[PDB]
């Protein structure tokens, strides 16, 4: 986790979760609530009590919290997240393991939410996703940014209107392209076709 | 003459001729096996996107007869269901088709079963033994009415068009004629145009019979010729004119592309031979 | 119009003066009755023509020929009409705008049908849509009415000619068409043929 | 008689399949006889694919040196055209599909395979002749039919053909007529490599005397049809396709210009012509509706 | 700070770390051409995902004026 | 379980009243159950009666667990039964008629519409207008589902996160779907106003609409408009050469039906040219 490879992590955490549960507790609870981290921090596993031992210990009321906060972010929703986040303040930030990539997961519930919201648009409002979010503008535009720099949103950024222009734009432009080769092909052509007489 | 016989109702049906020429196959096979007609019997499938249905393929339905009754076997249609949504994922059970003339009893019966798989199905009838010069095909909706107190179901005829598919229309095309490159080409147009044409004439005299008198007057026929007349001209809008001109460009320069290459071609012929002849390579 | 065209001639060859004045009143406040040239042709409604009734009769001309401005230029004479009547002759005028032109722009329309906003002219086309008066899309950007298909509602039995005009002008454009494809053809094997023989000309003098 | 071709005689079939003619001559089967039906369905599937392979089996019967086709359908398999005998994925379904037939009167078996070729033309790859050499070997009587949706769209013409393929080892004749077809670079050199191991059929098609009323009937509305074609966008794709080849072509005719096979350049042209003709006809098309409905006015 | 697209920093600790690395054996002779390129880079990163952008806000953030940063984009618009 | 081998009408009966008590309680699941067990045996009775209270019972199970499509169904069905009183056939008809407005739209729903709109037996029922107008996609207004809610059950009023209940937000659906078959492009203020909801709700539920793929179309959220599936340019000009053409053959099989004598008399006029 400290290094980046969350889908090792997730191994390493299920097989130990495994050797942990056939000695016992207590670090039996803490390796589930990082293995369930390590689930949403993978993109996503979305899936940690479906699994094999973890099934009934679900109802435990020390790792409930992560229960709610997996189906929060399985469907997406900050709102809810953040409620939960609220509700088990002690449960979840007193560990600093689960407080350092808390924000890396919420700006990854709030990446899928806007991907979401986007989807119908061709313009949209910078501050109406700010309201919509719950996130400073400036954090909206830098969200955006980093966003279709990494090609996950399909489109740019009007900074002077304050609006979010989406990739729509679509049309026939696979004949332009082969039009355009047959005529540089063509051009090269004709160039060595007369080239032959002297 | 047991039918609705009255107002039309719901559905925009647009059949495609492959269903047609399936009932054909399908009467004219059951007909060569038992070497009398036979009545066939099958479903329709296709899409409905709201209250316009498109008819696309059929297959053949098993039945049995009860006494005098025609059962369909319903597991059979299920199981068929089974198979054609693994290749017809985007298509649904619409309706049914059998032979014959005008709609009867069995029809009804038969009908009311097909009523407890699909809602609301449509029943084509096609006619292998028709006497008159219109396409022997003919759909209709069911409508359950009351007549002297009993609440009863009948039949009301839906009007129908034909399917815009291109490799249909191009396959129909090829099978109807069964015998340069523009000559070939511009005759099915040339064709089309001349049917137009006699349509054409036939309503503008009416219009003049009616007009100049002795031949009936009709406000309601000669009212649909002045709603016909102001149909034309078709799409005059700008943005059908940017369109068309850039279809044509489109064309156009290809066409020019093309007639560049020809030409590239015939300048390498004649340096190839101009080489040979007045040069000595 | 179909099943009320029998339903109300059944009652129009059978009523008098006032009782036939009384079911112009009725015919223009029904839904589905937009065309009244079998009403108006009938010798029954010719006896209130010039008599008693005769802005009645001048209502129900406005009604199969007119538009809402032509009834408007004349209100003072024509008997007074409630809100769905006037919707109807409204549909009308729509309908004789769409029979002139494809595209439809809104301030035509809101001057011709005497509308104050935008949401009242869009309800009025709505109304005409679903009462299968007319087919077609409003576009609110262009600010304009397309036009896909509306029905007829005038006879005119005099200017009947006109139709003619126009099918002739379209059968002589399909005898263009006509002529014009035998003739391509025809070329497309004058050329084809000629190149051939040509062609036949050319390895001619291979032997020599 | 228009319709004794729909008579299927059991017995008959039994007695060819048990003499086995085919074994006595290579080139025992010359001619296939496919229902517009047949025609219709497998056009329709392979149309229905758009620019991606699909395939079906085709339902018919013997007679002498003819092969018919009476009818055909759709296979719901991956790798047609990658996947050496593909139609194996849905033997289950073969079996079925055949079983509930029979049930409704098709009494014809299984005589071939269709597949689709879109915007590449009609012939048999590495991977067909490998499929087609285990049909023959196993399934013997049958015939490969390929068809190319697209260019049957874009030429206005049914672009199809009907193939048989050679045992290992066994050398062709003379006879080998090859009507040119334009083959894409990306697939010319398969093609040279496996063109000499099958051989093609003579193709026609028939229909019944019902098929025959109904079509003359149909016309009499199918009519509007051909005014409202639409031909240039529907398989747009296709010229795009051919013209991004034809590039490529031309890139090899000037390879061969430049230093130093047979004239790459006037086959380049004869492609680039076929291709261009058809556009022109698109827009012949639309000229003609435009002249018909738009230049009319009040 | 580049991935981050905080090229005001980035560049405030480039310029920061220019003069010590000039004193570097190898790592000198080419310390016109990385910082060049780097500059580059992060502009065209800096306008990769706007359709219309500021150009007083893109001074700010590149530690530049105003017609400075013009007549930089008009260099890589006429080549990059 | 037992020893005793109880006739197919004991069960069935059994299993009836079972599934009448869970839902006398409230308890439309446990009553599914059992109403699942005796559908196993309704087929098996040779008493008409008996299965036409099963069938009763069935439909308002469904009803009651909110399968609406599948209850209308049913009540149709019942609607048809001859041996039913026939103001018994027309309660069934108006459950059915009810509960298929109510339904969650779809093909299903949609032939349903139709097969209930094709009985003229609903246009004695007040909901006809509400049937009618949702089968030919018309605008529903607020007053007309003022009078329809009053016409339901309180278990068919299901209330879902806000307190607005699922039918007022299938007539707004509805009413947008309308609207996108009557428009290329609106305004959300003008959306709003057409279908009596604030322009924010107009938004709102419009990218709904269009993200759950229910409605084709898009948002601009500048310009405050949303554009509805065109479909225009030349396939547009092709379909409308077609509505002409069939408009003409239309009108030559109206001219040979009502004046054959004429139409033999032109058409030889077409052979001697
Ligand atoms: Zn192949």
């Amino acid at each position: 986790l400290r290094e980046g490879e969350f889908e090792k992590a997730h191994t390493d955490f299920f097989e130990a979760f495994k050797n942990y549960d056939e000695s016992g507790s207590p670090r039996r609870t803490t390796c589930l609530k990082y293995l369930v981290l390590a689930n949403m921090l993978m993109k996503s596993g979305i899936n940690p009590f479906d699994s094999q031992e973890a099934k009934p210990y679900k109802n435990d009321p020390e790792i409930l919290a992560m229960t709610n906060l997996v189906s929060a972010y399985q469907n997406n929703d900050i709102t809810e997240f953040e409620k939960i986040l609220k509700t088990n303040h002690s449960n979840i930030m007193d560990d600093p393991f689960i407080r350092e990539h808390i924000e890396e997961l919420l700006r990854n519930i709030r990446t899928q939410v806007l991907i979401k919201l986007i989807k119908p648009y061709t313009r949209i409002h910078i501050p109406f996703i700010s309201k919509e979010l719950n996130i400073d503008v400036a954090d909206v535009e830098s969200l955006l940014v980093q966003c279709i720099l990494d090609n996950t949103i399909h489109g740019r950024i009007d900074q002077v209107n304050q609006l979010l222009e989406l990739d729509h734009q679509k049309r026939g432009g696979a004949r332009y392209t082969a039009l355009d080769k047959w005529t540089n092909q063509l051009n090269s052509l004709n160039q060595a076709v007369v080239s032959k007489l002297a | 003459s047991v039918m609705a016989c009255g107002v039309t109702g719901s559905v925009s049906v647009a059949l495609h001729p492959l269903v047609i020429l399936n009932i054909s196959d399908h009467w004219i096979r059951m007909r060569s096996q038992e070497g009398r007609p036979v009545q066939v019997i099958g479903a329709l499938i296709g899409k409905q996107e709201g209250r316009n249905i498109e008819v696309m393929n059929s297959f053949e339905l098993l039945s049995h007869t009860v006494e005098e009754k025609i059962i369909i076997d319903k597991e059979y249609y299920y199981t068929k269901e089974e198979q054609f949504k693994q290749v017809f994922k985007e298509l649904e059970f619409l309706g049914w088709y059998t032979t014959g003339g005008p709609p009867d009893p069995s029809d009804i019966h038969v009908h009311k079963q097909v009523c407890e798989i699909i809602e609301s199905p449509l029943f084509l009838k096609l006619n292998p033994m028709t006497k008159h010069t219109d396409l022997p095909v003919s759909v209709f909706e069911s409508v359950i009415d009351i007549i002297n107190g009993e609440a009863t179901m009948l039949f009301a005829e839906l009007t129908y068009t034909l399917a815009t598919e291109e490799a249909e229309r191009i396959g129909v095309d090829h099978v109807a004629r069964m015998t340069s490159t523009v000559a070939e080409h511009l005759i099915a147009q040339h064709s089309a145009i001349k049917m137009l044409h006699s349509r054409v004439k036939l309503i503008l005299e009416y219009v003049k019979a009616s007009e100049a008198g002795e031949v009936p007057f009709n406000h309601e026929i000669l009212r649909e010729a002045y709603a016909l007349c102001h149909c034309l001209p078709v799409l005059s809008t700008d943005k059908f004119k940017t369109d068309f001109y850039d279809q044509c460009n489109d064309v156009g320069l290809m066409a020019y592309l093309g007639t560049i290459t020809k030409t590239c071609n015939t300048m390498n012929q004649f340096v190839n031979k101009f080489n040979v002849l007045y040069d000595r390579q | 119009t179909g099943q009320n065209q029998e339903q109300f001639l059944l009652l129009a060859k059978s009523a008098k003066g006032a009782a036939l004045a009384t079911l112009i009143h009725q015919v223009l406040e029904a839904p589905g009755v937009y065309v009244f040239g079998e009403l108006l042709d009938m010798p029954n409604v010719r006896e209130l023509a010039e008599s008693d009734f005769a802005s009645t009769f001048r209502l129900l001309t406005v009604f199969a020929y007119g538009t809402y401005a032509d009834y408007l230029a004349e209100a003072r004479n024509l008997p007074p009409l409630t809100e769905a009547q006037k919707n109807k002759l409204r549909h009308l005028s729509v309908v004789t705008l769409a029979a002139k032109v494809k595209c439809i722009p809104y301030a035509v329309l809101l001057e011709a049908l005497a509308l104050r906003n935008v949401r009242q002219l869009e309800d009025l086309v709505i109304e005409a849509v679903y009462a299968d008066v007319l087919r077609g899309s409003l576009d609110q950007r262009n600010q304009r009415l397309e036009v896909d298909y509306s029905i007829g509602r005038d006879i005119q039995r005099q200017d009947l000619s006109a139709i003619a005009r126009t099918l002739q002008e379209w059968c002589v454009g399909c005898e263009v068409v006509l002529s014009g494809i035998e003739e391509q053809v025809s070329r497309a094997n004058q050329h084809k043929e000629q190149q051939l023989g040509l062609k036949q000309q050319i390895e001619s003098e291979v032997a020599n | 008689s228009i319709d004794e071709i729909y008579k299927y005689d059991k017995k008959q079939q039994q007695e060819i399949l048990a003499a086995k003619p085919w074994t006595k001559d290579h080139h025992y089967f010359k001619y296939c006889k496919i229902s517009a039906l047949a025609l219709l369905k497998m056009v329709m599937h392979a149309r229905s694919g758009g620019n991606l392979e699909v395939m079906g089996l085709m339902l018919g019967k013997v007679d002498g040196e003819t092969m018919i086709i009476m009818d055909s359908f759709a296979l719901p398999v991956e790798g047609t055209e990658t996947r050496v005998n593909a139609q194996a994925a849905a033997y289950e379904y073969m079996a079925a599909y055949i079983e509930n037939a029979k049930q409704v009167g098709r009494l014809e078996n299984a005589i071939g395979w269709y597949h689709s070729h879109p915007g590449y033309g009609c012939w048999l790859s590495g991977i067909d002749v490998s499929t087609q050499m285990l049909n023959q070997q196993f399934q013997e009587p049958f015939v490969a039919v390929v068809i190319d949706p697209t260019r049957t769209i874009s030429a206005g013409k049914v672009n199809l053909g009907a193939f048989r393929t050679y045992p290992k080892g066994y050398k062709p004749p003379d006879e080998g007529p090859s009507e040119y077809q334009t083959i894409p670079l990306n697939k010319i050199e398969d093609f040279g490599v496996h063109c000499k191991q099958y051989y093609a059929l003579e193709v026609s098609y028939f229909k019944s005397s019902l098929d025959r009323k109904l079509l003359e009937l149909l016309w009499n509305k199918y009519w509007v049809n051909t005014l409202s074609s639409s031909s240039l966008l529907t398989n747009a794709d296709y010229t795009t396709g051919q013209v991004f080849d034809l590039s490529e072509k031309l890139e090899q005719s000037e390879a061969q210009l430049g230093r130093g096979s047979e004239d790459k350049l006037a086959k380049a042209t004869r492609d680039s012509c076929k291709t261009t003709i058809e556009a022109i006809h698109g827009l012949m098309s639309q000229v003609i509706k435009d002249k018909l409905f738009n230049q009319i006015n009040i | 700070k580049f991935y981050e697209s905080k090229y005001a920093s980035c560049l405030k600790m480039l310029d920061e770390m220019k003069d010590n690395l000039l004193l570097d054996m190898y790592l000198a002779p080419h310390v016109r051409t990385l910082y060049t390129q780097i500059r580059n880079r992060a502009l065209i990163q800096y306008f990769s995902p706007y359709v219309s952008a500021d150009m007083h806000r893109m001074a700010a953030a590149f530690n530049t004026t105003v017609a400075a940063l013009e007549d930089e984009l008009t260099q890589l618009i006429l080549e990059g | 379980t037992g020893q005793k081998q109880y006739n197919v009408d004991y069960k069935l009966e059994t299993y009836l009243k079972i599934a009448r008590l869970y839902l006398e309680d409230d308890d439309p699941v446990q009553a599914e159950a059992y109403i699942n067990r005796a559908s196993l045996l309704q087929n098996e009775s040779t008493n008409e009666q008996l299965q036409i209270h099963y069938k009763v019972c069935y439909a308002r199970v469904l009803d009651y667990r909110r399968k609406f499509i599948e209850a209308a169904q049913r009540y149709n069905e019942l609607s048809y039964k001859t041996i039913v009183h026939e103001s018994e056939r027309l309660e069934a008809l108006k459950h059915a008629l009810h509960c298929t407005i109510l339904a969650s739209a779809g093909q299903q729903r949609s032939r349903m519409l139709a097969t209930l709109f094709k009985d003229e037996r609903c246009q004695q029922l007040a909901a006809y207008g509400i049937l009618e107008k949702m089968y030919l996609d018309r605008i529903i207004r607020g007053n007309q589902l003022q009078e329809f809610a009053a016409m339901l059950m309180p278990h068919q009023k299901a209330t879902t996160a806000d307190g607005s209940s699922i039918l007022d937000r299938a007539v707004i659906e509805h009413n947008l779907l309308s609207a996108s078959k009557l428009y290329n492009n609106i305004t959300f203020e003008e959306l709003g106003a057409l279908l009596e909801i604030p322009a924010a709700k107009a938004e709102k539920i419009a990218s709904q609409m269009i993200t759950e793929g229910r409605m084709n179309g898009f948002i601009d959220q500048i310009d405050g408009i949303v554009h509805f599936e065109t479909r225009e340019a030349l396939p547009t000009w092709d379909k409308q050469i077609q509505s002409l053409c069939f408009q003409v053959n239309n009108l030559l099989e109206k001219i040979s039906q009502t004046a054959p004598e004429w139409t033999a008399q032109a058409m030889e006029a077409q052979m001697a040219q």
